[PDB]
């Protein structure tokens, strides 16, 4: 199924896969703008404006959907092997408290973004029907758009070397050797 | 796009096929320029008079033999560029699609 | 100067060796110590056999689980230890002996007490040739070198001196000395090393340093097979600058034999009258110096090296002929004292050296 | 058994398995396990367990069944992917292969990393072109400086920059070595394409594919502020065709600002 | 004037592209993107290299941290990291924000290491070999006297002796008797001590085989461009090389007559050239038996037209212009190369001799026991024989075919320490020398102009149409294509300057 992702958004995933892999970056977690929070600000900023109440209550089943697959595919399908170190890392400090992890309250707004770039590659080996993906493809593109309206707070350009809040840090060597070694 | 030893993608039929260049023909003159180059135009080389006149190219089609080398001017020879490769592409898909059709 | 010269040196040195083929060996210590023994200059130094460190004290400047981990790794317990082998550095580059953790301790506790030395005053000239690691920092082992026992050494100058100098002339750039005061104005760190793609890689030419360290990094880049006519042309006036404006109350210098002619991985052209011309010009200021030993690979040449350089440190030139040392077979065929250059072209041209020049004497104008 | 992960595709540390003939590195596995604390026994991937504990050949529509009747109410259109992905191993997150085709400046790597356009005794031979016979003048020092076989001491060496070709001397732009490892090297006659001002950050965009990019000119042609986008003569990426007359009046008035602002 | 920059910058880039992205830079600026330091280095970049332009601009503008390159900076999340000996100062002036790891500084492709000699690796495996061993034999000499100190102490620093017990007992059992004896130490300690003895007659063997191998090879791992030399040489003393050479030099001179200039001060080179070339032609069988005779005029009259120098003792041993085609031009670089090297090897050829001369040995065990006897024993460790001289001797020797050229490196390489290493194709550029003044005096063009120069210098009193009226002849005798080369020389002072008028004639 053809997905119709904005010009902008590809360059900020390409920025991104270039941060992570060639510039060795990992996200600065846990985010300020987080998974859960920037749903919740779609949802709360579409169903203040949409009235009729089928496509409301879908809107809000398909954001609750979308943070339980996210939550659910963070730790498979949505990181790179250098990120798996501070994966793993995050998940026994959380293990320490005996804590469970909630992804979309740490990660932000490009994990999620990053999310849904394979949902045609993830839809296609289902046994889902059609209009329903079409209804899904829908839904994903209103969000990419609303997101595009809100783009100049979610991807800013600050240096990790003149910012601590730059939304990439530089990793150390040994980090880099652990990570990428095993 | 257009230049001596470049690549270049020509027209035939419903279908491209893509050729490097060799000769460049220049109308004004009446001469073509080769490489291994101000010379007339050969005693055994010519041009339809329909390129002639035009900015004519000798080219070579890859993956064809040595002896399939043609004249062909700016009509067919098109720039190559990423919409060359994608329409290329697109009538190579559309090639396919008639053999389907003609098969299935 | 007739300075009194203090020195180091423990017979356990000797007896460390790293891999078959590794160029690292210390051996070149010992027969550098035969070479000053036999030559009758131990009537001019003070001997000494300084006590090796402990893990306290490199936890000044190293980490604990490094620090751990070196102290309990070994060849034989290497299997089970797989992630701090990876975590630090700890594999092929820099393998682990037998006596890794003795030969540390060694040249941490010789270079930290010549350190101490200088403080007190028991003597102005401390030399200690098994230390000059000056690759690891902090956390991994880099270039051979597991411990950097040079910070310690500034370290405890700095607990005297307002002010102390370092200056590099190994073919390879301090990267670790160079970072462990990239932002303190305490240290200069001055490497003259091979800029290229070379194996330090770092020591840019606008490397003056971050933070308040800023402007007090000094990083020489080189082109290959510099010779004695140039190298101190380059070396001689930044030194007066730096001395004229920095004005260090203590001074560490590096002397690695790496940059010799001829040496097993360096590409200078050095002889050895062109090192000692450096040696000459820093004990030329007065100022007291903790002289370490660094790179080098041909241990035959290091240690006519080594040797040559403490006769002049004590103010005497020694001779020419050998005095018939222990490893007389080491020294070549006519066996002398001396390190003979080769015919190899030198790139350095000297415009470029002297935008070098201009460059560093411009960011140094802001160093009173 | 297999010498790559199959999560990461690369070699190294490998927790392989015995009911599926499968290789995963530690970190490249869901959870990441430390390999000190050894699971010691027997390990089987995501998909081996699906296929021994759930997999009768019919029953799995029974599960599948039940998992969307106990999702169907609640949120049903992610029902099928939730109980989907219990069944597949981890694998490293990878751009769906038509992110990277939007971008025709881009390329993948060998083990899967990022790469783009600029990715890279005595030789008198380097001062000639070898294709007219010409020699390199440098723009800075406007020579070749090819000294002599006889006196190789006076040559100066050229790298001749990666992009547009022209050939620079070691000595007239500061330069230790030649770059032949690491990135193509870039004469500084080139755009910088990225702008720290004081602090605020610019960028160039990319190279997109011409199918998708939407030319533009405008009509003031003496004030109209554009990026650096622009074109010497989804609707987000259109690059000025700049009206090169209109750079330099641009620069005229502009200098006559930073005049006036310090002036009045 | 403030009107016309544009076009002033236009013509002094000279490019299309350059000038694309100097209003590529110059709109950026204009759009607020870059500030006046980045457009006043670019501008720097681009018209610097003028004094005229570029200061126009920096006025007529106005103009009037800085981290570095290879250095990272972690976030403060690892900074803390436990020392348990950092000490308050510790923290105050070590720095664990920024860090390098030339990894990263090295853009992951890795490092270029260093060019070596296959001699060089051999004294390095034999270095290896000698390390070996007297790591071994110290070792085992420390642990016997530990032993003989625990010995002594029974009759009635920690690694090592477990380390060569290991080794000496390879059968695993060293790990128990370890332990045995840390509760049986005669017997091990006399174990080692047999075991020192074989490895020490071993390292005497070993010694004076690595001493028997390097004695030859030492000298040549030096050679770095000798080596290279001789092959080098042949290339790159072809007539396109001097020709791309006079080429470069007069393109770089025209952005701004006396392209190339030599200067000759010594007489008694011109005679040894003559001697060596003699002694090569009396000795090659590829000339008719009168063309020996006619090469040796020939060259004899060159010497004493164009130097006068003498016309009589060569066989006893007003600025002169000449047109001159590639083949007299190319004869004239090869005296000229000639000339050089042999200059460069007289003109230090006093302190070579005096080093050489002064050459002592040591008596501790040298002279006592090994000797190199081998350059000695033909000859060619110049005692007394001054440099110069016995090099002009052996120079016709090998020219004559007695000797080959390995003792003749090899001697030339023990005797100028490798400072005479262009001298190893003495006998080829003469070969060149001789064929070149054979091929001048079989061509007929050549011949021409050759009688032409032999006027021209012989009169020394001409008309002022001097140059005039013998340029067109040396034209009319060659074609439209080939090019002029001006050497003149003045006798006043012993200096020639050649002017590289390809085709300025015209
Ligand atoms: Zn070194
Ligand atoms: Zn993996
Ligand atoms: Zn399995
Ligand atoms: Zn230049
Ligand atoms: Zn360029």
């Amino acid at each position: 199924i053809s997905l119709q992702i904005p010009i902008k958004l590809k360059s900020v995933l390409v920025d991104d896969w270039e941060y992570v892999t060639k510039d060795k970056k990992i996200c600065r977690l846990p985010a300020d703008v987080t998974v859960e929070m920037v749903l919740n600000k779609y949802e709360h900023e579409v169903s203040q404006e949409l009235e009729s109440p089928g496509s409301q209550s879908q809107l809000s089943e398909y954001c609750a959907g979308l943070k339980l697959y996210f939550d659910k595919c963070l730790g498979n399908m949505l990181l790179y092997r250098l990120e798996r170190l501070q994966y793993d890392e995050l998940l026994k400090k959380s293990s320490k408290d005996q804590k469970p992890l909630v992804p979309i309250r740490i990660y932000g707004a490009i994990h999620l973004l990053r999310l849904i770039s394979v949902l045609p590659e993830l839809i296609s080996s289902t046994t889902m029907d059609l209009q329903s993906c079409q209804l899904l493809i829908k839904q994903t593109e209103d969000f990419l758009v609303w997101l595009l309206m809100h783009v100049d707070e979610y991807f800013n350009d600050k240096d990790p070397n003149r910012s601590d809040d730059a939304l990439y840090v530089n990793t150390s060597s040994q980090y880099e050797g652990v990570a990428l070694g095993m | 796009e257009f230049a001596l030893g470049g690549r270049c993608l020509a027209f035939h039929g419903p279908l491209m096929y893509e050729a490097k260049i060799l000769k460049i023909w220049d109308p004004s003159s009446k001469m073509y320029t080769s490489i291994p180059k101000p010379q007339k135009l050969g005693e055994d080389e010519s041009i339809p008079e329909e390129i002639i006149n035009g900015k004519c190219f000798f080219i070579h089609y890859q993956g064809w033999k040595s002896s399939w080398d043609e004249w062909v001017g700016y009509d067919r020879i098109r720039a190559y560029n990423e919409e060359n490769i994608a329409m290329k592409k697109r009538l190579a898909n559309e090639a396919k699609e008639a053999k389907k059709s003609l098969l299935e | 100067d007739k300075r009194r010269v203090a020195y180091f040196y423990d017979a356990d040195v000797g007896n460390y060796a790293y891999g078959a083929g590794h160029p690292m060996k210390p051996h070149r210590i010992r027969m550098a110590h035969s070479l000053i023994m036999n030559y009758g200059l131990y009537k001019k130094m003070e001997i000494y056999r300084a006590k090796p460190a402990t893990k306290q004290e490199m936890c000044q400047f190293h980490t604990d689980e490094y620090i751990d981990f070196l102290s309990r790794v070994t060849p034989d317990n290497l299997e089970m230890f797989k992630r701090e082998s990876v975590k630090f550095n700890v594999g092929d580059d820099c393998p682990v002996f037998d006596g890794l953790y003795e030969y540390c301790s060694i040249s941490g506790g010789g270079s930290m007490e010549g350190a101490a030395r200088l403080n007190r005053g028991k003597c102005d000239v401390a030399v200690n040739y098994a230390g000059g690691l000056h690759h690891a920092k902090k956390s991994e082992a880099s270039g051979f070198c597991y411990l950097n026992d040079i910070v310690l050494g500034i370290i405890e100058l700095l607990r005297y001196h307002p002010r102390v100098l370092y200056i590099d002339i190994d073919v390879h750039h301090g990267d670790g000395v160079e970072e462990a005061f990239y932002t303190t104005d305490r240290v200069m760190t001055c490497s003259f090393h091979k800029y290229g793609e070379f194996f330090p890689g770092t020591g840019e030419l606008r490397d003056i340093g971050v933070g308040a360290g800023k402007n007090y990094a000094v990083n020489v880049p080189l082109r290959d097979g510099i010779d004695d006519a140039t190298y101190r042309s380059v070396f001689e006036p930044v030194i007066k600058k730096i001395m004229e404006w920095y004005q260090p109350s203590a001074v560490v210098l590096q002397c690695g034999g790496d940059s010799l002619s001829g040496d097993r991985l360096g590409c200078f052209n050095l002889s050895m009258e062109g090192h000692a011309n450096c040696v000459n010009y820093v004990k030329s200021f007065g100022i007291p110096m903790m002289v370490v030993g660094g790179g080098g690979y041909t241990m035959r040449n290091v240690a006519r090296t080594w040797c040559f350089e403490t006769g002049l440190l004590n103010n005497v030139v020694l001779d020419k002929d050998l005095p018939y040392n222990e490893y007389y077979e080491y020294y070549g065929p006519d066996y002398k004292l001396s390190v003979r250059p080769s015919n190899m072209f030198n790139v350095n041209t000297p415009e470029y050296l002297d935008k070098v020049m201009t460059n560093i004497f411009a960011n140094l104008e802001n160093t009173k | 058994n297999e010498d790559f992960c199959s999560a990461c595709n690369q070699s190294g540390s490998f927790l392989c398995c015995d009911t599926c003939p499968k290789s995963f590195h530690f970190l490249c596995l869901d959870p990441p396990i430390d390999p000190n604390n050894l699971p010691k026994g027997d390990w089987h991937c995501n998909e081996c367990k699906f296929k021994i504990f759930i997999n009768n050949s019919m029953a799995t529509l029974k599960k599948i069944e039940s998992n969307f009747i106990k999702q169907n109410n609640n949120v049903k259109i992610f029902a099928k992917l939730l109980f989907n992905i219990d069944s597949h191993n981890p694998k490293q997150f990878q751009l769906p292969n038509y992110i990277k085709e939007t971008f025709p400046a881009v390329k993948t790597g060998s083990r899967g990393q990022y790469s783009d356009e600029n990715d890279k005794s005595y030789n008198p031979d380097t001062h000639i072109d070898s294709n007219s016979g010409k020699f390199l003048i440098c723009y800075k020092c406007n020579q070749t400086r090819l000294g002599s076989w006889s006196h190789p001491e006076n040559s100066r060496l050229i790298m001749t920059c990666d992009y547009c070709q022209t050939p620079w001397h070691l000595d007239c732009v500061p330069r230790a070595s030649f770059k032949n490892l690491g990135s193509k090297w870039k004469c500084p006659l080139h755009s910088p394409t990225k702008v720290y001002k004081k602090y605020k950050v610019w960028k160039k965009q990319r190279l997109i594919n011409k199918k998708n990019q939407l030319y533009y000119e405008p009509l003031q042609k003496i004030g109209y502020q554009n990026n650096g986008n622009i074109q010497i003569i989804n609707q987000d990426f259109k690059i000025t065709q700049i009206d090169e007359n209109s750079i330099k009046y641009d620069f005229f008035d502009k200098i006559y600002k930073s005049k006036m602002v310090q002036k009045r | 004037e403030e009107v016309t920059f544009f076009e002033k910058a236009k013509r002094y880039i000279g490019n299309k592209h350059l000038y694309t992205e100097f209003l590529k830079i110059l709109n950026l600026y204009s759009q607020d993107i870059l500030d006046l330091d980045d457009l006043v280095e670019k501008v720097d970049f681009y018209l610097g290299s003028n004094k005229e332009l570029f200061t126009w601009f920096k006025n007529f503008v106005g103009y009037q941290e800085a981290f570095g390159p290879s250095y990272k900076r972690l976030p403060k999340s690892d900074t803390f990291m436990p020392c348990s000996g950092r000490d308050d100062m510790c923290w105050e002036v070590l720095n664990d924000e920024w860090v390098g790891h030339p990894v990263w500084a090295s853009e992951d492709s890795g490092f270029i290491a260093h060019r070596k000699n296959q001699y060089e690796e051999t004294l390095f495996k034999i270095e290896e070999e000698r390390h070996e061993y007297d790591f071994y034999i110290e070792s085992n000499l420390r642990t016997i006297q530990c032993l003989e100190t625990i010995v002594n102490k029974i009759e009635n620093s920690m690694t090592i002796y477990k380390k060569v017990i290991r080794k000496v007992y390879d059968k695993e059992r060293g790990f128990e008797i370890i332990d045995a004896l840390h509760e049986t130490a005669p017997v091990v300690l006399k174990r080692l001590k047999q075991k020192d003895e074989e490895w020490r007659r071993a390292q005497r063997e070993w010694n004076k085989v690595w001493r028997e191998l390097e004695q030859k090879v030492f000298f040549k791992s030096l050679d770095h461009l000798g080596l290279t030399f001789k092959q080098a040489d042949k290339k790159l003393l072809t007539t396109k090389q001097l020709i791309s050479e006079i080429s470069s030099i007069k393109v770089d001179q025209t952005n701004k007559k006396s392209q190339l200039d030599f200067d000759f001060p010594d007489k008694n080179i011109f005679y040894d050239i003559l001697c060596l070339a003699d002694t090569f032609i009396t000795h090659t069988t590829a000339y008719s038996n009168p063309d020996k005779e006619r090469l040796k005029d020939l060259l004899k009259y060159f010497i004493s037209l164009f130097f006068s120098i003498s016309f009589e003792k060569i066989e006893e041993s007003s600025i002169f212009n000449l047109f001159a085609n590639t083949n007299i031009y190319i004869f004239f670089r090869h005296w000229t190369t000639i000339y050089e090297r042999l200059l460069e090897i007289k003109q230090m050829n006093e302190r070579v001799t005096k080093e050489i001369n002064t050459r002592s040995t040591v008596t501790f065990a040298k002279d006592l026991d090994l000797l190199s006897s081998q350059l000695s024993e033909m000859g060619l460790d110049f005692v007394g024989e001054d440099a110069y001289k016995q090099v002009l001797r052996l120079s016709r020797r090998l020219i004559n075919g007695d000797l080959e050229h390995q003792w003749f490196e090899e001697s030339l390489r023990q005797a100028y320490n490798n400072k005479a290493f262009k001298l190893y194709t003495i006998d080829k550029v003469t070969q060149s020398l001789v064929k070149h003044a054979h091929t001048l005096m079989t061509d007929a063009k050549t011949a021409e102009i050759m009688a032409l120069f032999v006027k021209d210098r012989n009169a020394s009193t001409t008309s002022a149409k001097d140059q005039i009226i013998y340029r067109l002849q040396v034209r009319s005798h060659m074609s439209n294509t080939e090019n002029m080369f001006r050497i003149e020389f003045d006798k006043r002072t012993l200096h020639v300057s050649i002017q590289y008028i390809a085709l300025d004639d015209l």
